[PDB]
DNA sequence: TCTGATTCAACTGCTGAATCAG
DNA sequence: CTGATTCAGCAGTTGAATCAGA
C-alpha cells in the first residue's frame, strides 16, 4: 500500500521524467533490476529518477555527481569485495549474483544511476495535490483515484514480467485529465457504495419496495431499485454536506421531476388504458426512468435519478400504478 | 441593449412573394408533395429554403461557421433522417404509405441540434433538411425515388 | 521603510505597462503600441502617427510643478528629440501623464495652448515667471542647478519648434489609481459588468508577458495592436459566458389565481376538461413566466430577439406535434387529443440563448401563446371557444 | 536607439513582478510574498522564514561575476539587513535571481557552500581572489572604487555573520527568459497543455495589478498566497475525434466478432453491418486516444457504459411491453434504433455525431447487451449451426 | 496651521564603451 | 574571440527640509 502511495507522491514531486521506487539481499536486487532496466536500449538514466523509500546507501545520495558516484562505488567495492587483486571476500551467492551484475556492469551507466538513486505518507501526499490548483473539496477523490490507478499500472506491468517504471508525463495524463472531470464542476462525482445483498433486504418492507412489488417488477428489479435508494440518499447526503450542491438545486430538480410524473402518468393511463393497469404502471416506471436531467447544470451519475424518484416514491410523492393510493392501502391489510 | 450574442443571429428578412410559386419545380418539392402535403406548408417550407439558403452564404461569406460544421452537421441530419425512416415503416406500416410519409416528415422536423455548441434559428432545421431532400440525400416517402420518377414523366 | 526599497519609483516603471495597456485599448486599428523604443511608451498609427507618453507615477510629489525637475527635463527631452534629422514634428503627439491630478500656471497654460499664438503667450509667462523680464534676465541665475540645464535647453530652442510642441504637448492626468482608471475604460467596452475585472487583469498580465518575451530578446518592445485585439477577442469569447438562468418569480396566492380564470388559455385548458388544481398549476405557471419574460427582458439577462427566438421555436414545435397527434392518437375522442397535445407540449423543453430554462418558463410561455390563441391544445380549440363565448 | 529610453533597465523592474509570481505559484502554504518591501522580492512563511531575493535581469552583463557592482553591493545590503537588532538569519535564505545562466569563481563558491566550515574557505576564497593574501592584502588598492566600500562591508563584518549569509545564499539562475520558466511552473501543473498560456496571462495580470493597486495607494504590496490560489482556483474551474472512416477491406475482418452475430441476430439489411462495423471502430479508436493524449478519464468511459446500458435494459422493457404484439424481428430493430437515438453527454461534453452508437457498439460486442427481444438464446443457436 | 512648490540628496534599475586576460 | 573589468550615463521617482499663499 504505502509503496504504490510514495510512488504516487514521487510522481507529483517529478519534472518530465521516468520514475521508480520499491521498498541486504533487498537492497541489492531492487538497484539490480535498476541497472538491467537501464540497460534497456530505450531507457535514458539522465531523465530517469529512482527512489528507496525506507554508509554506503548514505554515499550514494551524497554523490550528486559523476566523479562523487565513482567513490561512493569505489567504498562499495571495497567495503563489499575485500582486496581488489584476490576478492577475498566473494565467499552469500543469492546477493553475490546481484553484486556480480551490478558491479560489472557499465561504470558510465551505473555512475550516472548512483546520481538519481534518492532516498526517503498519506497525509503529506494529500498535502501535495491540495497546493495545486484544485478545489480543496476534491483532494481526497484525486488522491484516491490517483493512488488505485497508479496501483493498477503497476500490477499490470509486475504480472507482465516488465520493469516497473512510471513516466511522469504519463502520470500527469492521468491526473490533468482527472481533474477536468471532477475539479471543473461540469460532472458530479459519485462517493456512494453499492450496498450489499443483506443491508438491501432491511428496506423491503419500505414503501417504495411496495409499490414497486404492487407493480410487480422481477426480484431483480427491485434490488437494483433499493441500491438506487441507498446509493441516492448517500449523495443526497454527501453533495450537500461538502457544498457541491445547493438546497435550492435540490428543490427545483425535485419540481422538474415531480412534474415530470404528471405529464408521463397521464400520457400513458390515456395512451395505454387498453393495457391492463399493471403493465400500464410498469410503463410509467421504465418511461420515467428514462428522464435524465442536469443538476445544476452539471452531469450526475447515471443512478441518481432513479434513487431521486425512489425517494420520492418513499414519501409517496411519486407512484406507478394509476390508483397506486388505493394499492398500498389495500395490500397493507393482507 | 449593451448585450452580447456570440451566436449564430442569422440576418435574413422576409422572402419575396414570387419566388414562393418559382421555386415550385424544385426537387425537393415533388419530394413534399407526394406524401399529401398541403400546399400552404409548402410554402411556408419554401420560404424556409429561401432564408435559409440566404443565412448559408451569409455564413460562408462574412465567416463564422467553419465548413466542417456543416458537413458532420448534415450527415447527422441525414442518420436521424434514415433511422426515423425505418421507425416510421416499422411502426406505422400499418397505414398507408401517404400517412407514413407525412408523419416521418411531422416527426423529424421537431428534431433540433446545435452547430459549434451554439443554437441556429429555429428556421433553419427544415432548410437543410430540404435541401438534403433537394439531392436525394433524405426522402419523406418510404418509395420516394419510384413515385418521383412516376410523376417526372406524368 | 528602508531606503535599500524602493516601492514608488518601481511603480514609475509599472504605470508605463499600465499606460501601455490603456493606449491599447485606446489605439485605433493597424497601429503598434511600443515601450521604450520611441518613448516610456509611444504609439505608431497606420498614417504615421507617432504618440509619445512620458508616464510620471506621482505620490508625493508634484512633477508638473512651475519648477519641477521631471516637467522641464521632459521639455528637454523632447525638444532634442525634436531637434532630431527627418523628424515629423506635427505628427508627435506627446503627452506627460501623471497619476495625480496636478496643477501649475505653466503646465496648465502649456496644455490648453492649442493655438501657436496661445503658445506663444503660455512660453512668455513661463519665461517670465523663470527668468524675469527680457532683457535683464534678473532672476536667472538663482533657479537650481539641476533645473538650469533644462531650462536652457527649452527657452533658448528654436521658437517655431517649442511653439509646435506645446501645441500637441498635453497633460493627459488620469484619478489617483491608473489602474482602476484603466478598469472603467474596460468597462465602457460592451462587456459583462461581472467578467470587467477578469478581462481587465488578463489584458494586463498579456501585455506585460508578452513584452517581457520581447525585451528578453533584446527585440524592441512593441505590441501590435491588432494581436492585441485578437487576443481580447479570443478571451472575450472564452470567459464571456453565463450558464444558468434562475427564477426571480413567486408562486402566486390561491385567490388571485381566480382573476385570471375569465382568461382565453383558461377557457381552452378547461375546454379539454383539466381538473381544477392543474389549472391553477397553469395560471401560476402563466404569472411566473410573465415575470421572468419581462424582468429578464428589463435588466438585460436575455435579449428580446431571443425571446423571439424562443416563441418561434414554441410555434413550430408546438405545430409539428400537433400534425402527429392528429395521426397517431386519431382514434380518441377529440377531448383525449387536446389532452394528449398539451401535456406533450407541457413535456418539452427548449434552451434560451443556449441557457437552460426554469421548468415552468416554457409552460408559461406556452400558455401565453395560447392566450393570444397562436397555439391550442383542442383541435378545434378555436371552434370551441368560439361556441363556449356564447354558452 | 537614444540613451533617454531604458528598456534593458526597465526588466530590472518588471523581473519583479515576474519573479513575484513564480514565487508565489511555489510558495509554501500560508506565505505571504511581497515586492520591493522587505527586498527586491521577498516570502514570509508562517514558520517565520523570510526569502528576500535581489532579483537581477542579467541581460549583456554579469551580475554574478568575481568583481561585480551589484554581487558586492547585494552582500553588503544584506550584511546591513543582518545586523539590525530584530533580525536572525537562521531562517533568512537570500537569493541572487539571475535571468542568464551565469557563472563566477566566487558566486559559485558561496552557492555551493552549504556549511560553515565550507563557507569559511569561500569567503577565504573570495579573500585572496580580490583583497589578496590575508597579511599584505596587496590587491586591496587595485580593487574598484564601486566596489571598494561594499567588500570591505562584507570581509569586515561579523565572521560568523558573513559565514551565515554565504550558508544561506542561493543563486538562482534562470534559463535566458525568465518568463518561460514561469510558464513551465504553470504547465507543471494540473491544467489543460493549450490552456496554460491562458492561465499563466491571468495570473501575472492580478499579480501586477494588485500590487500595482496596492502601490498606488502607498501602502505595502503583499500578496497572500492564499489569495493568490484563490484567484487561481477559480480561474482553473472557469470534445474532437480523430478516428477516420476504415478502409471497407478492413471491415470484413470483424464479420466472426459476437458483434456482427447480433447485429444480424435479429438480421438487418447488411447495408447496416458496414456502418455499424465503421462506427465499432471509430468509436474504438476515440476511446483509446482521448484516454491516452488526455480529453477524458477512464472513469467517464465507465460512466458512459453504465448510463448507456441502463438505458438499453430500460428501453428494452419498454420497447417489448409496448411492441409485444409483434414478431422478434420487428423488436429487435425497434429497440436497436431507439437505443441509437440516445444523446447523453459524455462527462458534460458533447460526444460528436458517432461516439455513443459506436460505444454501444463496443458494448455489444460484450455479453453486456444487445438488440434482440432473446439474443442470448439465439447466440449459442447461431453459433451451433 | 497647513497644503503645497522648491532645492537637493539619494536609494534602486542595468546597458554601452574602451580595455584587458586567457 | 568570449568573458570579465571600470566606469559611466541614462532612467525611476521619493524623502527631508525650506519657503510662499490661503
Amino acid at each position: 500500500s504505502l509503496q504504490f502511495t510514495l510512488l504516487t507522491h514521487l510522481l507529483l514531486q517529478a519534472p518530465e521524467g521516468s520514475l521508480c521506487s520499491l521498498e541486504a539481499k533487498s537492497l541489492w536486487k531492487t538497484l539490480s533490476n535498476w541497472i538491467d532496466l537501464a540497460t534497456s536500449p530505450d531507457f535514458e538514466v539522465e531523465k530517469a529518477i529512482f527512489e528507496l523509500y525506507v554508509s554506503i546507501v548514505k554515499k550514494f545520495n551524497e554523490a550528486k555527481t559523476p566523479e562523487d558516484a565513482q567513490e561512493a562505488i569505489t567504498h562499495a567495492r571495497t567495503e563489499l569485495w575485500g582486496d581488489s587483486p584476490h576478492f577475498t571476500l566473494k565467499d552469500s551467492k543469492e546477493i553475490s549474483k546481484y553484486v556480480e551484475k551490478v558491479f560489472t556492469a557499465d561504470q558510465n551507466l551505473l555512475q550516472r544511476l548512483i546520481c538519481n538513486f534518492q532516498l526517503t505518507p498519506q497525509a503529506d501526499l494529500e498535502a501535495c495535490v491540495r497546493s495545486h490548483p484544485v478545489s480543496p473539496s476534491k483532494v481526497s477523490d484525486i488522491t484516491n483515484y490517483l493512488c488505485g490507478k497508479v496501483k493498477r499500472h503497476i500490477d499490470m506491468l509486475l504480472e507482465a514480467e516488465k520493469p516497473a517504471v512510471i513516466a511522469r508525463d504519463d502520470f500527469y495524463t492521468w491526473y490533468k485529465a482527472y481533474v477536468q472531470k471532477i475539479d471543473r464542476q461540469m460532472v458530479l462525482s459519485s462517493r456512494a457504495q453499492a450496498p450489499v445483498k443483506e443491508k438491501a433486504q432491511e428496506y423491503l418492507p419500505d414503501k417504495f419496495v411496495q409499490q414497486l412489488e404492487i407493480i410487480g417488477l422481477p426480484y431483480e428489479e427491485i434490488l437494483g431499485a433499493i441500491s438506487d435508494y441507498l446509493m441516492a440518499s448517500f449523495d443526497r447526503t454527501d453533495w450537500a454536506a461538502r457544498g457541491e450542491v445547493d438546497e435550492t438545486s435540490f428543490d427545483d430538480l425535485d419540481t422538474a421531476l415531480q412534474r415530470t410524473w404528471k405529464n408521463k402518468q397521464r400520457i400513458c393511463g390515456l395512451t395505454h388504458s387498453e393495457k391492463s393497469e399493471q403493465d400500464q404502471g410498469k410503463l410509467l416506471y421504465f418511461e420515467c426512468m428514462q428522464f435524465n436531467i442536469p443538476l445544476q447544470a452539471m452531469s450526475p451519475p447515471s443512478h441518481f435519478i432513479p434513487g431521486c424518484y425512489h425517494i420520492l416514491a418513499d414519501s409517496l410523492a411519486v407512484g406507478w400504478h394509476p390508483n397506486y393510493t388505493t394499492q398500498l392501502k389495500n395490500k397493507k391489510v393482507a | 441593449k449593451i448585450d452580447r450574442q456570440m451566436v449564430l443571429s442569422s440576418r435574413a428578412q422576409a422572402p419575396v412573394k414570387e419566388k414562393a410559386q418559382e421555386y415550385l419545380p424544385d426537387k425537393f418539392v415533388q419530394q413534399l408533395e407526394i406524401i399529401g402535403l398541403p400546399y400552404e406548408e409548402i410554402l411556408g417550407a419554401i420560404s424556409d429554403y429561401l432564408m435559409a439558403s440566404f443565412d448559408r452564404t451569409d455564413w460562408a461569406a462574412r465567416g463564422e461557421v467553419d465548413e466542417t460544421s456543416f458537413d458532420d452537421l448534415d450527415t447527422a441530419l441525414q442518420r436521424t433522417w434514415k433511422n426515423k425512416q425505418r421507425i416510421c415503416g416499422l411502426t406505422h406500416s400499418e397505414k398507408s404509405e401517404q400517412d407514413q410519409g407525412k408523419l416521418l416528415y411531422f416527426e423529424c422536423m421537431q428534431f433540433n441540434i446545435p452547430l459549434q455548441a451554439m443554437s441556429p434559428p429555429s428556421h433553419f432545421i427544415p432548410g437543410c433538411y430540404h435541401i438534403l431532400a433537394d439531392s436525394l440525400a433524405v426522402g419523406w416517402h418510404p418509395n420516394y425515388t419510384t413515385q418521383l420518377k412516376n410523376k417526372k414523366v406524368a
